[PDB]
């Protein structure tokens, strides 16, 4: 009766305000420390519902946690790409409620690059139409999409568990059209844009180590951020981590 | 132990 992806829309988590300050000068580097603020609690919202994702806690704990510290940003610049998406069409950055960036509040030293790629992944959603329920299992394939060259320490519960959720984003395209006719065509165009979110991320991530190791700009991240950035970057940028493609890349 | 660490090992 009850199917993975209902459940994996119970678990999704409620979107976060930031409690932005508007009477504050805006500056780069007060938006970029706001903005640090609301992913640290993004990504305590996103452990919770790992934790809540069937088959997940089957993993060793340190494969949980190197999965989170992959994937972190994968995951919060999707669902900021699908928030854009339900709520703008594309057209501005909508991080929460109470923070909305349009072109115009774009134009910030450093900033209008960073947001440009950040919509971009808007964009594809767009693009593609891509349904609530196609969103919610790319976004478990996400978390599940890099990992240590070396491998995991559970690897057989964790080929598993990925196996299991690439037949649901299967399941969530045949549910989307009713014509099956295209649902080879949807699934490729799916895992390709799975794919492409490697290389869309990566601007996104290299910009986030710079201001992290960069004390001089003085861009302010919390204590988990902070945590788990300086386990991620030494890994990252020593090549030691892979993507797990679908497709010859 | 890490923060994060914490939150994966909480009840929940
Ligand atoms: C361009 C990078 C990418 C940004 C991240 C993009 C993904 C994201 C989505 C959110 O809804 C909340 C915060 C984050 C998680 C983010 F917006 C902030 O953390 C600031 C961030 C790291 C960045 O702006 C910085 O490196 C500034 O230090």
């Amino acid at each position: 009766f009850p199917t993975l992806i209902s459940l994996l829309e119970v678990i999704e988590p409620e979107v976060l305000y930031s409690g932005y300050d508007s009477t504050l000068p805006d500056t780069s580097t007060r938006l970029m420390s706001t903005l640090n603020r609301l992913g640290g609690r993004q990504v305590v919202s996103a452990v919770k519902w790992a934790k809540a994702l069937p088959g997940f806690r089957n993993l060793h704990l340190d494969d949980q946690m190197t999965l989170l510290q992959y994937s972190w940003m994968s995951l919060m610049a999707f669902s900021l790409g699908w928030r854009s998406y339900k709520q703008s069409n594309g057209n501005m950055l909508c991080f929460a409620p109470d923070l909305v960036i349009n072109e115009e509040r774009m134009q910030l030293p450093y900033m209008y690059d960073q947001c440009q790629q950040m919509l971009k992944i808007s964009s594809e959603f767009v693009r593609l139409q891509v349904s609530y329920d196609e969103y919610l299992c790319m976004k478990v394939l996400l978390l599940l999409s890099t990992v240590p060259k070396d491998g995991l320490k559970s690897q057989a519960v964790f080929d598993e568990i990925r196996m299991t959720y690439i037949k649901e984003l299967g399941k969530a395209i045949v549910k989307r059209e009713g014509n099956s006719s295209q649902n080879w065509q949807r699934f490729y165009q799916l895992t390709k844009l799975l794919d492409s979110m490697h290389e869309m991320v990566g601007g996104l991530l290299q910009f986030c180590f710079y201001t992290f190791v960069n004390k001089s700009l003085s861009v302010e991240f919390p204590e988990m951020l902070a945590e788990i950035i300086s386990n991620q970057l030494p890994k990252f940028k020593a090549g030691s981590v892979k993507p797990l493609l679908f497709h010859q890349k | 132990p890490s923060l994060l660490k914490k939150l994966l090992l909480a009840p929940a």
